[PDB]
Parts: C-alpha cells; sequence; structure tokens
RNA sequence: UGGAAUGCGAGUGCCUAGUGGGCCACUUUUGGUAAGCAGAACUGGCGCUGCGGGAUGAACCGAACGCCGGGUUAAGGCGCC
RNA sequence: CGGAGCCUCGGUUGGCCUCGGAUAGCCGGUCCCCCGCCGGGGUCCGGUGCGGAGAGCCCUUCGUCCCGGGAAACGGGGCGGCCGGAAAGGGGGCCGCCCUCUCGCCCGUCACGCACCGCACGUUCGUGGGGAACCUGGCGCUAAACCAUUCGUAGACGACC
C-alpha cells in the first residue's frame, strides 16, 4: 500500500558543512568536495537545525519501491561523508601462480600499466577516472593501493582492473590469478 | 494565425493527436524542437520498436517499400500522417498545412510559442515512469545534426538571453515610471480596480 | 466598423462510421467549448460566405461575386461545444475546414 | 521542501464542485484523497470531500480531530478567517476576476479609453527614462 | 447483481406463507446491499433460498426498507466478512475499510475485491460487515490513519482541467 | 524446398545502382576531416591516367621470403599538371545539410576554364564573367568582395578551393579542362580564407599537395564496356550446351 | 349465470408451379486423437436478406427494408483516422 | 525604379517582436559582500492555483468644425550617413536638417455630414498572386541551348566526353 510517511536522517559531524540547492546536494570539507544530484530519486530533502547538524529525507505517499529508496540516499550521503572526511584507500592484491604481474603506474595514478599475466605480450593500458590515484605502497610485495573520495570512482577504477586481469577460455578455478579487490578502508583512521 | 507548438517535453502520440485533429480544422499549426519530444516508455523498448519498423521492408524493391525517415521532425510527421487519411484530399490539404522543424529556425525563433498541458510529459505520466528521447533516438539509429543543431541553440539561447535581458530591463523602466507617475494617473489606476484589473 | 459575426469553422456533415446524413451540417463554433456555453447560439442564423467567377446581384449595393448559403443554427451537438445546422442548400464539401460566419442577429437577449 | 500541509484544522479553497468557491475546514482526514470537511461559516455543510477540488492554504485554526460543528465555528470566529481572507491577494485577484467577469458593455468602454491614456503615459514616461538612462550612459 | 453507483442497505424480513401444517412461520431478517429494492429482494431470496428450504413461490417478503446510517457523519472502520468465487475455488476473507457509511464501505468492498481479484458481484457474498474501533484495527493501510496529529502534504498535484487552457504559452506550476 | 549446396551470392549489392555514371569527373563524396593541429594544405588532386609500366624497386618488410629482394610491380602513370586556382566557396554547417553559402570567383580566370561554362564554344560569343570581372577595379566592387570575405570569416565552417587543370600542356585533343572543389583543411577559419586568397589565381603543383610514399585514393568512371549480359557483368555461371533458350 | 385466463373473423372445395444437393449457431449427443471432419434431436438464421455494429466478413450481436423531414435508442462505442 | 481602367484564382474580416528551465519546486530586485568580461555566487526582501497572470498583453476606426481643462513642450510627421541579422538571413535602432503643430490621445459645450423611411452576403490583410495590353519619364542591356558536323575516354537507338 502506498505508506504516508518514511524518513531517516543523517547526523553529521562538525568537520563537515553540507549545503543543497534544490536537490542536488554538495559535501566540502578537509579532502575535497563531492557533489552529486538527485533528479533521479524524487523525495523531500529537509537541512534542519543551526549549524545544519543533520540532513532528513522525506518520502511521502509512496508504496514499497519507492520506500526501498529511502535509506539508499542517506547510505550515498553517508559514504560521501566518509570519503570527504576519510577518503577510500583500497588495497588490493596481485595473486599469480608462476608469471609475476608486473605493474606500473603512469602520469601519477592516471594510468596503469599491466604486464606478464600468464606469459601474454599483450599489455593492459587501464585509465582510472581523474580523482583516482593508483600507487604501489611500501613493505608490501604484491600490493595496488587506490586513493580518492568517491566511492563509485575508487570502486569502479577497482573494477576495471579486476576484469582487465581475467584469464580466458580456460578454468579459472584451477587458474588463480589476477589482480583482486583484497581491504576496503579508508585513507586515514578515526 | 498559426499555432506555433513548443516540442521539447511533449509526448510523441499525445502530441500528434491534438496536432492533426487543429490542422483537419483549418489552422496553421507549425510545432518546432521535436527532438525534444519524449517518449514514455524506457529507451530500449522504443529503440527496439523502431528497429523492428526499420526490418519492416519491401523484399523485392526496397525504395518501393515503406520511407523509414530517421530525423526527429520527420518521425513526427510520419506519426500524424498516420493519424490523418493522407490518402485523400483533405489529407493532403492536412499535410500540406502541416509544417515540422528540426531545432527552431530563424523563421520561428523570434516568435512566442504554444506549449499543450494536456500531452505533456509532467502532466500525462508519472515522475517514476522512464521516458526515451527523440533526439537522442534519432542520432543513435541515424540523424546525423544533434551536435549541429545543439551550437545552434546554445547560440540563440545565447541570443534570447540577451533579449530577455533587455525586456526585463524594459520591465524594470515601466515599473518605477509607474512608481514615479501613479499620482496624476491614480484617477486612471482606480478606475481598472473597480473593474478587477489591477487588484 | 468591425466585425459583427462569431468564427466557427464547419468541420463536417451529420455523419457515422460508414454512413453521413449531408443535410445536416457540424458546426464549431471558435471560444465555446461546452454544453452550457453553446447554449447562446441555439437558433442563429449562418452562412458560408465564398465567392465565384460570375457576378450575382447584392441587396442594398453593386453585383458581385460573393455567394452565400444561409441557415440557422438547430441545436447542440456531443459534449465539446459542437453545434448543428440546417441549410436550405446543402454544403459543399470544398468548404471542409473552412471559416463561415454564424451571427448574432438572431438575438434572444 | 513543502509549506502546505493536510493537518486537521487547515482552511481550505474549494476550486470546483457544488460548493465551488468557498472556504472550508478539514475536521479529519478519512481516507488517501478523501476528507472530512465542514464550513460553519461559508455555508458548507459536513461532508466527505476528495482532495482534488479543495486546494489547502496557509491558515490553521485548532480543534480536535472529531470535535463538532459548534466548536469549528467557535475556532472560525477566534481565528476571524473572513477578514484576513479578503485582505489576502487570493482572494483579492478571485474578486478581481469576478469583476472582470461581471464587466459590463459601458463598463468595458471606460475600460478602454482609460487604458488608452493609461497606456500613452507609461509609454512617454518609458521614454523619458530611456534618453534618461542613455544621456547618464554616454 | 449489477453495482450500479453505489449500495444501498435494506433491512429485508421475510417468512413461509401460512399452511395447515404450521400457522405462523418465524420471520428472517437480513441486511441485503443492493442499490434498489427490486434486487434486493431479489438477493434476498437468492440467500434464503441457500440458507432454509424456502422459494419466492413458497414464501413471502414480509417488509423490504430502506435502513439508513445511525451517524453518517462520523468515520468508522468496517470489517467486512468476504466469501467470493475464485476462478480455482471458492475463498473466504476478512477486509477492513474507513469509511463513513456501511453502504459506502460495502461499494468500496466492491469497488476493492473487482479491482485487485477480478471478483464479480455474482460471485462476491457478503455475509456480515462490523464497525471496529480503532484498537482492534489489523489492516496497516487502515491503522495508518490512527492518529491524532496527523499531518501530510500532497506531493505531485497532477493538474486536471487540462482541455479548455490546450494552447497556452506558461507551463503549468505543480507544487502546492 | 532449399538450395542443396550452399553457394556464395554472385555481385555485391552495396553496389546495385549499375547506370551509366551521370558525372564524368570523379567525385570527392568524402574529403577528410579537419583538425586545427595540422597546418593549411590541399587534400585532393585531379590528374589524368596516361600509361602503365613496370618498377623495380627493393624490398624492406622483416619476417618475408621477399625481404630485399627485386620485385617487379605494375604502375600507374598519371599525368598532373599544377592547377590553376579561380575561385573559392564557404560552406555553412545546417541541421539539413551542409549548404554552400557564398562562391567568389577570380578576376583573371583563364580561357580554359571558359570553355567549361559552354556546351558549345564556336557559336558563343565569349561573353562569361564580364559584369563580375568589373567589381576588381572600383571603388564600391571592392567594398561589397571585402564585406563578402568578411561574412566568410564569420559564418563559413567549410572552405573549398575551386581548381581547374591545365588543358594547353596536355597532349589530349579536348581543350575544356576540369574544375574541381578541394577542401582545404588546415587551422582557423581566417588562416584558411586568408591562404585561400593568398593563393588565388595562382598555380598549385603536386609537391604542395602530396608527397612520396603516401597512400592516397584514387576517385574515377570506370572504362565503359557498354550493354551486356548477366554473365558478362555478374560473372554468373553458364547454363550447359543443351540449353534451348540460351546458355 | 355462454360455466378458467388471454388473444384472434372462421370453416371448406378444386387447379397448381418450384423443390426433393443444403449449410451454420446456444444446448443434448454418435464415430473419430482432432478437424472449417462425417452423422443426429429442439429451435433460430444463411440459403431467399438489405441496414447499424464485429477494421475486414453468406451464418456473430442488434434489428428486418416503400419514398422523406424532426426526435429517440438497440448492439457498439466517445485520443486521431 | 517612379499612373488608370480591365479578366482570372481563392481563402480571409486586428496584432502578440522570442529567456532558459524545474515540477518533492519557481519568479523578480537591491546588491551592504566577493570573483569575471554587465554576468555569476551567497545573503536579504516580496509573491508562489501564478496578477512581472496567454483565466493574459498592446491597438481600437464614425468623421469634422469653435471654445475650456487634464496630458505634451524633450512629441507626431517630412532626406542622407553608422551599427546589429546566415539554421531557410530583419520594411529594426541612433544623429540631424532648409519645412508643419499645440490638430493627434483623455474629459466637458457646440452643431454638421443622403436621417436612403425595420430587412443579406456590410467592415480589412488588398497597390493580394497570375496573364494580356495600352500610359508617362529616367537609369540600364546587347544572349544561350538544341539540331547539323566532328570526336570515341562513350554507345542498341537515345544519352555521354
Ligand atoms: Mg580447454
Ligand atoms: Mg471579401
Ligand atoms: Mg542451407
Ligand atoms: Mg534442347
Ligand atoms: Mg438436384
Ligand atoms: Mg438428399
Ligand atoms: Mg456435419
Ligand atoms: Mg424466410
Ligand atoms: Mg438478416
Ligand atoms: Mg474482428
Ligand atoms: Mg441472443
Ligand atoms: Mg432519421
Ligand atoms: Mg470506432
Amino acid at each position: 500500500m502506498k505508506t504516508i510517511l518514511s524518513n531517516q536522517t543523517v547526523d553529521i559531524p562538525e568537520n563537515v558543512d553540507i549545503s543543497l540547492k534544490g536537490r542536488t546536494v554538495i559535501v566540502k570539507g578537509p579532502r575535497g568536495t563531492l557533489r552529486r544530484d538527485f533528479n533521479h530519486i524524487n523525495v523531500e530533502l529537509s537541512l534542519l537545525g543551526k549549524k545544519k547538524k543533520r540532513l532528513r529525507v522525506d518520502k511521502w505517499w509512496g508504496n514499497r519501491k519507492e520506500l526501498a529508496t529511502v535509506r539508499t540516499i542517506c547510505s550515498h550521503v553517508q559514504n560521501m561523508i566518509k570519503g570527504v572526511t576519510l577518503g577510500f584507500r583500497y588495497k588490493m592484491r596481485s595473486v599469480y601462480a608462476h608469471f609475476p604481474i608486473n605493474v606500473v603506474i603512469q602520469e601519477n595514478g592516471s594510468l596503469v600499466e599491466i604486464r606478464n599475466f600468464l606469459g601474454e605480450k599483450y599489455i593492459r593500458r587501464v585509465r582510472m577516472r581523474p580523482g583516482v590515484a593508483c600507487s604501489v605502497s611500501q613493505a608490501q610485495k604484491d600490493e595496488l593501493v587506490l586513493e580518492g573520495n568517491d566511492i563509485e570512482l575508487v570502486s569502479n577504477s577497482a573494477a576495471l582492473i579486476q576484469q582487465a586481469t581475467t584469464v580466458k577460455n580456460k578454468d579459472i578455478r584451477k587458474f588463480l590469478d589476477g589482480i583482486y579487490v583484497s581491504e576496503k578502508g579508508t585513507v586515514q583512521q578515526a | 494565425q498559426v499555432l506555433v507548438l513548443d516540442g521539447r517535453g511533449h509526448l510523441l502520440g499525445r502530441l500528434a493527436a491534438i496536432v492533426a485533429k487543429q490542422v483537419l480544422l483549418g489552422r496553421k499549426v507549425v510545432v518546432v524542437r521535436c527532438e525534444g519530444i519524449n517518449i514514455s516508455g524506457n529507451f530500449y523498448r522504443n529503440k527496439l520498436k523502431y528497429l523492428a519498423f526499420l526490418r519492416k521492408r519491401m523484399n523485392t524493391n526496397p525504395s518501393r517499400g515503406p520511407y523509414h525517415f530517421r530525423a526527429p521532425s520527420r518521425i513526427f510527421w510520419r506519426t500524424v500522417r498516420g493519424m490523418l487519411p493522407h490518402k485523400t484530399k483533405r489529407g493532403q490539404a492536412a499535410l500540406d498545412r502541416l509544417k515540422v522543424f528540426d531545432g527552431i529556425p530563424p523563421p520561428y525563433d523570434k516568435k512566442k510559442r504554444m506549449v499543450v498541458p494536456a500531452a505533456l510529459k509532467v502532466v500525462r505520466l508519472k515522475p517514476t515512469r522512464k521516458f526515451a528521447y527523440l533526439g537522442r533516438l534519432a542520432h543513435e539509429v541515424g540523424w546525423k545534426y544533434q551536435a549541429v543543431t545543439a551550437t545552434l541553440e546554445e547560440k540563440r539561447k545565447e541570443k534570447a538571453k540577451i533579449h530577455y535581458r533587455k525586456k526585463k530591463q524594459l520591465m524594470r523602466l515601466r515599473k518605477q515610471a509607474e512608481k514615479n507617475v501613479e499620482k496624476k494617473i491614480s484617477k486612471f489606476t482606480d478606475v481598472l480596480k473597480t473593474h478587477g484589473l489591477l487588484v | 466598423s468591425g466585425r459583427l459575426w462569431c468564427k466557427a469553422i464547419f468541420a463536417g456533415y451529420k455523419r457515422g462510421l460508414r454512413n453521413q446524413r449531408e443535410h445536416t451540417a457540424l458546426l464549431k463554433i471558435e471560444g465555446v467549448y461546452a454544453r452550457d456555453e453553446t447554449e447562446f447560439y441555439l437558433g442563429k442564423r449562418c452562412a458560408y460566405v465564398y465567392k465565384a467567377k460570375n457576378n450575382t446581384v447584392t441587396p442594398g449595393g453593386k453585383p458581385n461575386k460573393t455567394r452565400v448559403i444561409w441557415g440557422k443554427v438547430t441545436r447542440a451537438h456531443g459534449n465539446s461545444g459542437m453545434v448543428r445546422a440546417k441549410f436550405r442548400s446543402n454544403l459543399p464539401a470544398k468548404a471542409i475546414g473552412h471559416r463561415i460566419r454564424v451571427m448574432l442577429y438572431p438575438s434572444r437577449i | 521542501v513543502f509549506r502546505r500541509f493536510v493537518e486537521v484544522g487547515r482552511v481550505a479553497y474549494v476550486s470546483f464542485g457544488p460548493h465551488a468557491g468557498k472556504l472550508v475546514a478539514i475536521v479529519d482526514v478519512i481516507d488517501q484523497n478523501r476528507a472530512l470537511v465542514d464550513g460553519p461559516c461559508t455555508r458548507v455543510r459536513r461532508q466527505a470531500m476528495p482532495f482534488k477540488c479543495m486546494q489547502l492554504t496557509d491558515f490553521i485554526l485548532k480543534f480536535p480531530h472529531s470535535a463538532r460543528q459548534k466548536y469549528v465555528r467557535k475556532a472560525w470566529e477566534k481565528a476571524d478567517i473572513n477578514t484576513k481572507w479578503a485582505a489576502t491577494r487570493w482572494a483579492k485577484k478571485i474578486e478581481a476576476r469576478e469583476r472582470k467577469a461581471k464587466m459590463t458593455d459601458f463598463d468595458r468602454y471606460k475600460v478602454m479609453k482609460a487604458k488608452k491614456m493609461r497606456n500613452r503615459i507609461i509609454k512617454n514616461e518609458v521614454k523619458k527614462l530611456q534618453r534618461a538612462a542613455l544621456l547618464k550612459a554616454s | 447483481m449489477k453495482a450500479s453507483g453505489t449500495l444501498r442497505e435494506y433491512k429485508v424480513v421475510g417468512r413461509c406463507l401460512p399452511t395447515p401444517k404450521c400457522r405462523t412461520p418465524p420471520l428472517y431478517r437480513m441486511r441485503i446491499f443492493a442499490p434498489n429494492h427490486v434486487v434486493a429482494k431479489s438477493r434476498f431470496w437468492y440467500f434464503v433460498s441457500q440458507l432454509k428450504k424456502m422459494k419466492k413461490s413458497s414464501g413471502e417478503i414480509v417488509y423490504c426498507g430502506q435502513v439508513f446510517e445511525k451517524s453518517p457523519l462520523r468515520v468508522k472502520n468496517f470489517g467486512i466478512w468476504l466469501r467470493y468465487d475464485s476462478r480455482s475455488g471458492t475463498h473466504n476473507m476478512y477486509r477492513e475499510y474507513r469509511d463513513l457509511t456501511t453502504a459506502g464501505a460495502v461499494t468500496q468492498c466492491y469497488r476493492d475485491m473487482g479491482a485487485r481479484h477480478r471478483a464479480r458481484a455474482h460471485s462476491i457474498q457478503i455475509m456480515k460487515v462490523e464497525e471496529i474501533a480503532a484498537s482492534k484495527c489489523r489492516r496497516p493501510a487502515v491503522k495508518q490513519f490512527h492518529d491524532s496529529k496527523i499531518k501530510f502534504p500532497l506531493p505531485h498535484r497532477v493538474l486536471r482541467r487540462q482541455h479548455k487552457p490546450r494552447f497556452t504559452t506558461k507551463r503549468p506550476n505543480t507544487f502546492f | 524446398s532449399h538450395r542443396k549446396f550452399s553457394a556464395p551470392r554472385h555481385g555485391s549489392l552495396g553496389f546495385l545502382p549499375r547506370k551509366r555514371s551521370s558525372r564524368h569527373r570523379g567525385k570527392v563524396k568524402s574529403f577528410p576531416k579537419d583538425d586545427p593541429s595540422k597546418p593549411v594544405h590541399l587534400t585532393a588532386f585531379l590528374g589524368y591516367k596516361a600509361g602503365m609500366t613496370h618498377i623495380v624497386r627493393e624490398v624492406d618488410r622483416p619476417g618475408s621470403k621477399v625481404n630485399k629482394k627485386e620485385v617487379v610491380e605494375a604502375v600507374t602513370i598519371v599525368e598532373t599538371p599544377p592547377m590553376v586556382v579561380v575561385g573559392i566557396v564557404g560552406y555553412v554547417e545546417t541541421p539539413r545539410g551542409l549548404r554552400t553559402f557564398k562562391t567568389v570567383f577570380a578576376e583573371h580566370i583563364s580561357d580554359e576554364c571558359k570553355r567549361r561554362f559552354y556546351k558549345n564554344w564556336h557559336k558563343s560569343k565569349k561573353k562569361a564573367f564580364t559584369k563580375y570581372c568589373k567589381k576588381w577595379q572600383d571603388d564600391a566592387g571592392k567594398r561589397q568582395l571585402d564585406k563578402d570575405f568578411s561574412s566568410m570569416k564569420k559564418y563559413c565552417q567549410v572552405i573549398r578551393v575551386l581548381a581547374h587543370t591545365q588543358m594547353r600542356l596536355l597532349p589530349l585533343r579536348q581543350k575544356k579542362a576540369h574544375l574541381m572543389e578541394i577542401q582545404v583543411n588546415g587551422g582557423t577559419v581566417a588562416e584558411k580564407l586568408d591562404w585561400a586568397r593568398e593563393r588565388l589565381e595562382q598555380q598549385v603543383p603536386v609537391s604542395q599537395v602530396f608527397g612520396q610514399d603516401e597512400m592516397i585514393d584514387v576517385i574515377g568512371v570506370t572504362k565503359g564496356k557498354g550493354y551486356k549480359g548477366v554473365t558478362s557483368r555478374w560473372h554468373t555461371k553458364k547454363l550447359p550446351r543443351k540449353t534451348h533458350r540460351g546458355l
């Protein structure tokens, strides 16, 4: 049936000062600014309270499919606040059996050269979205580190190289090779 | 005496049914900016509908077959011609009275165009339902002039912004002149307020 | 020194799907699209004004090329302000979607 | 962000229907698209009425959801809606539309002979402001 | 029966004809939900022919009169016990309606059963309609209106009166 | 029923209007796309097929058996005299089509180019371009031409140049020179039109247009063979000898 | 006191053409896997019949027909054709 | 480019000279404040079934003759230079002048105008489009195509080079 009211609040930390024009939200703070346009979701955004301490999202007279769309806005706003405060440092491992996967990074995090995967002479030049920085960390042999603010762009850049390092026309249950996401965390801790 | 109709946000068949009757009733209808026409339903069903329409061709000679036009203005002409008795002389006269444009030409850019609310997307559809742009559909199915129309419309939106800025300046001059002169024209002002024009 | 007739467009005849009764004409008067609003024009005189090749006589002036077919607005039609008319001579179907003059001087005011 | 809310006690303008063009109060909410509806002073009998015809306004007088017509009338007279409604620009442009509908032909001739000079004076003053702005710019 | 327009509620009593076996048959009363009194008497004979050994020629209707709502202005919660015929078998229901009158609630019941289940009015058989307090309600669509300080906007005012301003300049506003 | 032994089809449907060509000179259907990084240059030329001979050259390709060998290959000689530029034309971009905006000819236009505008040069009085060439030695005509070029600076997107072949140096029987539009692809529209005005009434050789070891496109009309049968044209399988009504 | 209700003018004699290939439909039902198959019972249509509707249409729904004017419906519909 | 009659073809019976765009959101300003080549951002202030409303805007024609009041004095109208327009291009704006007014519009006196005696196609865009010929004057103009012949890059004949 049409549920008369569904709502969920987001308590924002004092380091962040959010605002909104219409239904598009912006989140700024220490690391940078992140925007998201909500023109597909059709809800009410109340930015109430002095010092803008909480964001409320209403849905009036919507059945189950639009009631499912209420918590996802809360989740995207909380992910954006987490990206602005802390960030998204996706650590990921290069698993191989025989051939060492040669990974190097061109243009300070914009492109990844992937070489020597199952003895293939073809190289993969996988380009990240601007905003995501790829790097090789210290004290670890096979490691790729993806830094960024937008969880969409960082995890999409992870999925690009994870689907680039795939084994074709073989048994992937035996050939356990490729670069795979290992740790999903933040840049700085809290 | 010419219905200059906008095409942005208007539904395809709901607009065409309103257009074709007024064209049969002796009114010169010019529907303009027809790439802004949006069709209800998601994009993939409308694309596969037009692709089945493209596959439906004459086997022995497709030049004799159904002429599948790719421009959005000619798709609107196709659906109005489907909603007309075009085999008859009054239907051919209706097709002569109809005049449909891609983009908006300089004969019709400096004219206040009309909007039909009985065929509009925000009026006739629920906001959670999907719609498909006819211009994007046409450029994806093989219409070559989306970016050209985009640049020309960007130029004329800049020109119309300058014109509307001049109109706002004239409206400010009118209101400030009324604010200055209201004392000596209060005799003309009060007689329209007793008849219900400025209240 | 102005217009003394209301604008009305002749749509078609009294017709079914596969039959037409061409003695009764369907008239679409501009500005009126309701049965409560079409009660004013009931009983007015209307005419299709057209001009031809040969000259015909004109009452109160020199002979001109213009010709008419006079009539009488009988009763309303439909729900959207369409109305009927019975003429003495039937209208040609050349006049489909053209202007005729409905008048005001058969008045009930 | 919404400002008007269907609340118990809100006064609303009825657009169409039998009681068209009248103020009324929301006594109780019956269904999704039907409300329990009463107007004591504006001559609208206690009835059920959908939300399509009523246009909810910015007036809320306080009475309980099951309160009867005597208490609705006392809250109406305490809130004094009939004066502020006529003071509002809403009902003023409504009665302006009513005067334009009831405009007589001789009244329309007076309107035309007023508008003619009232527009000529505006045109002269706008031309003087245009040449003055041109003189200040140059 | 055709559920034409709105329904009406009839208190229909009837009995058997006097016989040399029994001189005075007992009287049987029902609450018939029907548009008019002719189909009320017909549906009364239908239910009496279902329940007892009694037909129209072997009996009579003593009085058939419409009985009204004792509080039509109060909004109430009617729990209607349904016995309808599906396309596969026959089923029972217990369904709540928030409405003013019994006849209007049964009208809404016929409309909503034909809405959700395509149950025709000849298949739908009503056995009992009872007014119920707000505490004993079961359905959440009825219980969501149980609030003293109820408050909601009208979110998307899709405008009607569309074909009088057919050819207009301005786009219609729909935020009210 | 179906075809027993499936076979590929004789002919191509991409070329199916097999009519005599309305044009005799090979028309460019698509010019190369411009970019402002490249300087201004011609993108086409109009030569004449002279003949055929051998060639002997070294092959430099790694991996082949034919590496560092002396092969022979068939070559075409195309005599390409330098063409005379006698006009320009600008093109506005419309949503209906790439429309020619304004064509501006030159002052001194040779009789080779004058032959093309006439079907019968003998009976003609040779009076073309006479009222057009008076615009180049007066005050008002130069102002109108400068206004035309200044409008072409603003509104034209594609600038094509008008060049005709030099027929007097050729050993052909005809004297009627072929004219051709060549799209100048290069920098901005202003620099393009300035370079075209500089190259107006000038010779254009082939070293300016093309160069060594460049892969080019050849447009032209096929050698005509007349009304031919389906065996000669579509190369179908001949019916056997025993057929009554033809094989 | 024309011995129930309702309705209708009845009875009777010659001469007599054409026909004697039928088909379809709610219900019952034989043979057959089934058939726009073959064969039956009641009744109505087509044949012999136009008209409005089912886009189209020998059988379906409505309704049967002299020539016209005003009105009103049935069956069907009322975004455009 | 600058006059009269006379045939045919028809519809027509005042124009709207333009923001973009959202619909769980819009419109208009001052800008105390800050950036850019007047625009943009925040804040502030009034509306928001829209009244900086197409449920709307502009013009309004019966006419002329005298006088008085409101309105105008910086305006109506009468020939040259300079700019803006190309997607299928606007009878637009600015400077003047050798000449004419307190007539144009709004209120009141004052009469006149075939008052054609109740009777219908009346009233414009209309110097409307097309074809014939007469008029008066000025400034400009001195052509191609096809057949024939020839060629053979072509071809049944036509066509084509
Ligand atoms: Mg294998
Ligand atoms: Mg006329
Ligand atoms: Mg095969
Ligand atoms: Mg043989
Ligand atoms: Mg026989
Ligand atoms: Mg037999
Ligand atoms: Mg049978
Ligand atoms: Mg019969
Ligand atoms: Mg029949
Ligand atoms: Mg059918
Ligand atoms: Mg039947
Ligand atoms: Mg009849
Ligand atoms: Mg129909």
